[PDB]
């Protein structure tokens, strides 16, 4: 049993940085895997990064290779995403995710428990 | 649409018969969670027209790797326990038996089971998750009353230190033993038959004894036993009241294929 909460979403131009948060309740923390998801107006979901149970391995996709850094604090049962020079494609709603077993999957099959998701809208062509 | 969880329960059995035969609109996945203690054995039902990977073939936890590892025996993990797969008529109908026997000395794991009806929609889902592990870390010098002797063993028990494929953390591999230091009187460290206890961890407990001046000791005998390696220490008669706490760190210890061991955290009193 585990609830999940998204924060620090908004508004942010394009090659700047958002702190993504992600709180956890009920079961403890440290037990469970974490994971972001997000899904573009339209598209489906995909998959973004992932941290393991202690925080040695990390699992990130492609598109999101390198820019994007997922980092987890299993004191403040937070799980954060450190998103770098965002392109303007990564407008979309990001979605927290738990799995009680976790073997690595990139896809939302091992994931149960399932946050809200805040909207991350990213603009381009300076200002 | 969110992935439904749903848990279902007995008095040590995870009974899936009958109750997987529906079929939800959104993606759902029944769930059997058990923590098994004093020894208990767990019973897995289900029907037979289900496909069901438990057993010979389930996702068993690595901590070596922290992640899961698919489609592999659990005796390859944790060899003192043994299992049988068999057919059953429970209650009329025809059942699967997935019985398994844990001894107390079986080594901790965790492992999860699929249980899949063959559908060519898959929305439905079974899963049972097994966490065999060690909860008590914090116990007292156990005192032989045969030979007069302290014993802190951290070779098996719950004080278990040696390399398990339990799920445990990083703060979780925290075992601890408290002698009440006993002027004159013989104190045991019973550790795990491995190379590098004595290579390592006889070191570690020498050096934490040496830098306080004030403290007493003088070291017996290393004996070797069947599977304890026995530090023989007595603490002679002290003088300031202190306290004072070892750590023989085994953790980071490395045992193929995923095991590892614990840190093992020795609590002195000194009290008059
Ligand atoms: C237990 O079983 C599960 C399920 O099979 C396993 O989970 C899989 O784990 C593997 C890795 O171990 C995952 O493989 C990864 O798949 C990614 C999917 O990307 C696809 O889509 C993009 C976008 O279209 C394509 O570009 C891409 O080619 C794929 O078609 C790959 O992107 C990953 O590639 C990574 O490595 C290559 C080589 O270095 C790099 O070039 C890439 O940039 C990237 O870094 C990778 O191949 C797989 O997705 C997981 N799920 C599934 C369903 O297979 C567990 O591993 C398994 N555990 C055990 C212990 O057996
Ligand atoms: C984990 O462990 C379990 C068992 O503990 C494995 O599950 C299966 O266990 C059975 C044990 O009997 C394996 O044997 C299979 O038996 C099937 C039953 O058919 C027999 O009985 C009927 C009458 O009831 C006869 O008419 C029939 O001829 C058989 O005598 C067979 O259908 C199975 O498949 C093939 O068997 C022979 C040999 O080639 C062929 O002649 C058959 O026509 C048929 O094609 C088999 O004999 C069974 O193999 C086990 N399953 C699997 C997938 O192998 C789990 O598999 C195991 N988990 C693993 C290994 O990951
Ligand atoms: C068990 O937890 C303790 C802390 O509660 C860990 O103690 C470490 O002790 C060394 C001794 O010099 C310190 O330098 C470290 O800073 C301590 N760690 C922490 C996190 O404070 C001990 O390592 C733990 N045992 C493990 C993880 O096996
Ligand atoms: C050892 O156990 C004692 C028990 O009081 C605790 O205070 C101490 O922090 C522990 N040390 C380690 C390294 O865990």
């Amino acid at each position: 049993q585990v609830q999940l909460q998204e924060s620090g979403g908004g508004l942010v131009q394009a090659g700047g940085s958002l702190r993504l948060s992600c709180a956890a309740s009920g079961r403890t923390f440290s037990s469970y895997a974490m994971g972001w998801f997000r899904q573009a107006p339209g598209k489906e979901r995909e998959f973004v990064a992932a941290i393991s149970y202690s925080g040695s391995n990390t699992y990130d996709a492609d598109s999101v290779k390198g820019r994007f850094a997922i980092s987890r604090d299993n004191a403040k049962n937070t799980v954060y995403l450190q998103m770098n020079s965002l392109k303007p494609e990564d407008t979309a709603v990001y979605y927290c995710a738990a799995a009680g077993v976790y073997s690595g999957t990139y896809t939302d099959t091992e994931f149960d428990y399932w946050g809200q998701g805040t909207q991350v809208t990213v603009s381009s062509h300076h200002h | 649409g969110t992935q439904d969880e749903k848990s279902v329960k007995n008095i040590c059995v995870c009974d899936f018969t009958d109750k997987l035969n529906f079929l939800p609109l959104e993606k759902t996945k029944i769930l059997c969670e058990l923590k098994p203690q004093y020894g208990e054995d767990i019973k897995i039902i289900a029907n037979k027209e289900y496909e069901i990977n438990c057993m010979n073939n389930s996702k068993v936890f690595c901590p070596l790797k922290d992640t899961f590892i698919n489609n592999t025996n659990i005796k390859l993990y944790s060899p003192k326990l043994h299992f049988e797969i068999k057919d059953i008529t429970h209650k009329g109908k025809n059942a699967a038996l997935y019985y398994l026997k844990i001894d107390e000395e079986a080594s901790d794991i965790f492992f999860s089971c699929s249980i899949k009806p063959k559908q060519v929609s898959g929305l439905l889902e079974g899963e049972v998750r097994v966490n065999l592990k060690k909860h008590i870390n914090e116990e007292y010098s156990i005192f032989n009353e045969e030979e007069d002797v302290h014993v802190c063993d951290f070779s098996k028990g719950n004080l278990d230190i040696t390399p398990s494929a339990g799920f445990y953390l990083k703060n979780s591999r925290n075992v601890s033993c408290i002698y009440r230091v006993i002027p004159n009187k013989l104190f045991l460290i019973k550790l795990p038959k491995l190379d590098i206890v004595t290579e390592k961890l006889l070191p570690s407990i020498v050096n934490c004894l040496s830098e306080f001046s004030f403290i007493n000791f003088t070291l017996k005998h290393v004996q070797e036993g069947d599977n304890y390696i026995s530090f023989n220490v007595i603490f002679g008669e002290f003088k300031k009241h202190f306290n004072l706490a070892c750590s023989l760190d085994l953790s980071d210890f490395q045992q193929e294929p995923c095991n590892l061991g614990k840190t093992a955290n020795i609590t002195f009193i000194f009290s008059k």
